[PDB]
RNA sequence: GUAUGAGUAGCGAAAGACAGGUGAGAAUCCUGUCCACCGUAUGACUAAGGUUUCCUGGGGAAGGCUCGUCCGCCCAGGGU
RNA sequence: UAGUGAACCAGUACCGUGAGGGAAAGGUGAAAAGCACCCCGGAAGGGGAGUGAAAUAGAUCCUGAAACCGUGUGCCUACAA
RNA sequence: UUAAGUGAAUAAGGGCGCACGGUGGAUGCCUUGGCACUAGGAGCCGAUGAAGGACGGGACUAACACCGAUAUGCUUUGGGG
């Protein structure tokens, strides 16, 4: 009976994070989407 | 199961002609002269059979 | 009869409620609860008149052991324990008494449940 | 020269079907006797209606008329208030809505 | 937006009773008494996780599957 | 309910770990002059007295239809498929 | 007086017509925002540190806007009363 949004600080961030979406050019696609329409929160 | 069907607005108040409050005795005090329940310390009284009952 | 709860759970409601008006002599309640309070106090004052062993030993069933009341000393702090208080005091009130020791009174339904109300009280 | 005076009470937070039970036992009685009547019911629309009545006499009183003992009580009415809406989480993850309902409520005073 | 079903089904496993408080109002808040339940846990400390819910004083429109003078709710200060 | 998704603190609240998806919400009066004071009630809420040309324009504030819920009354209704 | 026969009236509740209220915001009028174009300008910013942001600044400060430890602003040249 595990259910699955079972959060951790490091992996939020060491998946979703901001440095893990500059360093591709898949990343900045994701960042340069979101910022057309000027979302506030870019990653978490 | 599901009811079949709207029931109309005669079929609500042809049931409900038996959904009332309805009031029981009351008698008057000798004390006071106000109504009051039968068999029933009167409360403002205070009184039953001329006592001062509820005193504590 | 009149059921109320579980087998043993009568029994601690009784025990309670007529543990007390050994103390008090005034107890606001139900109606049904003042009925068996009745029953089980008439019989529990007609043993007050004895004054044997039987008299005690058997007001050991329906008499909380720990319970106090006091309007009393002489130069001390002494205690009355709720069943010397049968064995002194309620015995030698109703010594010429026949039967029916207690009044029941009707005053309101309660306002939490609509449940009828009820004193009781002896004399 | 006017007699009857108002009292009314808004968006009681009671049920508009409930309290209309109480206002069948008032149409057309003496105010003395219709408060007594009011003080024995067990309801929680019972202690309210209560308030409306001693309203309406204190207004006889203090605005218009005389004679306290010479009033009838006229005309009461239950209107429906707005309601609020709320859910609940029933089973099997879906969910089904809950009103919760208000009444308005009025009680005229003539004298006879 | 509003009906019908309908003032129906349900109110989410348990043991409470009395006296005295406060209060416009009390089964449901506070105090006392006895009774009862777990006790390799319904007891103690901590790692994540939550992010001010903690403490002090006030409040009852909404939340609390009823009530509520009470709260992990609202107002105002303050503590790491 | 149109016109950008958005006339209003909107890519906001809300939903999904994530890329992503995405709402509802305009109007008192010319002027706030937004009801001093009295009365019932713990209050909420109302009734007087006032402001205003108008308060059934009282802050959910222009006009205010329909379903739906009530009150009062002219006529009918307990041998009827 | 007896006998035969004929039989009205009332409503626990309900239907229709009228009249007055309550919820709810269609419709009538309005515009603070849009849509499609016209004529002209302009068609790049950046290691002298960009676009976009986080944190802070007011007497009180939760938010928007403006600004940046010289922080709700400083200097100079023209306008204006
Ligand atoms: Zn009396």
């Amino acid at each position: 009976m595990k259910r699955t949004y079972q959060p951790n600080k490091r992996k939020r961030q060491k998946v979703h994070g901001f440095r893990k979406r500059m360093s591709t050019k898949n990343g900045r696609r994701v960042l340069a989407s979101r910022r057309r329409k000027g979302r506030k929160v870019i990653s978490a | 199961a599901v009811p079949a069907r709207r029931t109309s607005k005669a079929k609500k108040a042809k049931r409900r002609t038996h959904y009332k409050l309805t009031i029981k005795g009351l008698n008057a005090c000798s004390n006071c002269g106000e109504m009051k329940k039968s068999h029933h310390v009167c409360p403002a009284c205070g009184h039953y059979d001329g006592k001062d009952v509820m005193s504590k | 009869r009149k059921l109320g709860r579980t087998s043993s759970q009568r029994k601690a409601m009784l025990r309670d409620i007529t543990t007390d008006l050994i103390i008090n002599e005034r107890i606001v309640t139900t109606e049904a609860r003042a009925k068996e309070v009745r029953s089980t106090v008439e019989k529990m004052i007609t043993l007050g008149k004895r004054g044997d062993l039987h008299a005690r030993r058997q007001a050991a069933t329906f008499v909380r052991n720990e319970v106090a009341s006091v309007r009393e000393e002489d130069e001390s702090i002494v205690v009355e324990s709720a069943l010397q208080k049968l064995f002194n005091d309620l015995g030698p009130r109703f010594a010429e008494r026949q039967g029916g020791y207690t009044r029941i009174l009707k005053t309101e339904p309660r306002r939490g449940d609509a449940a009828p109300m009820v004193v009781i009280e002896f004399v | 020269q006017i007699t009857s005076a108002k009292a009314t009470a808004k968006t009681v937070r009671t049920s508009p079907r409930k309290a209309r039970l109480v206002i069948d036992l008032i149409r057309g009685k003496s105010v003395a006797d219709a408060i007594s009547i009011l003080k024995f019911t067990p309801n929680k629309s019972a202690g309210i209606i209560e308030k409306v009545l001693m309203s309406a006499v204190a207004n006889a009183e203090n605005n218009f008329d005389l004679d306290v003992e010479s009033l009838v009580v006229s005309e009461a009415f239950v209107n429906e208030g707005p309601t609020m809406k709320r859910f609940r989480p029933r089973a099997k993850g879906s969910a089904s809505p809950i009103n919760k309902r208000t009444s308005h409520i009025t009680v005229v005073v003539t004298e006879k």
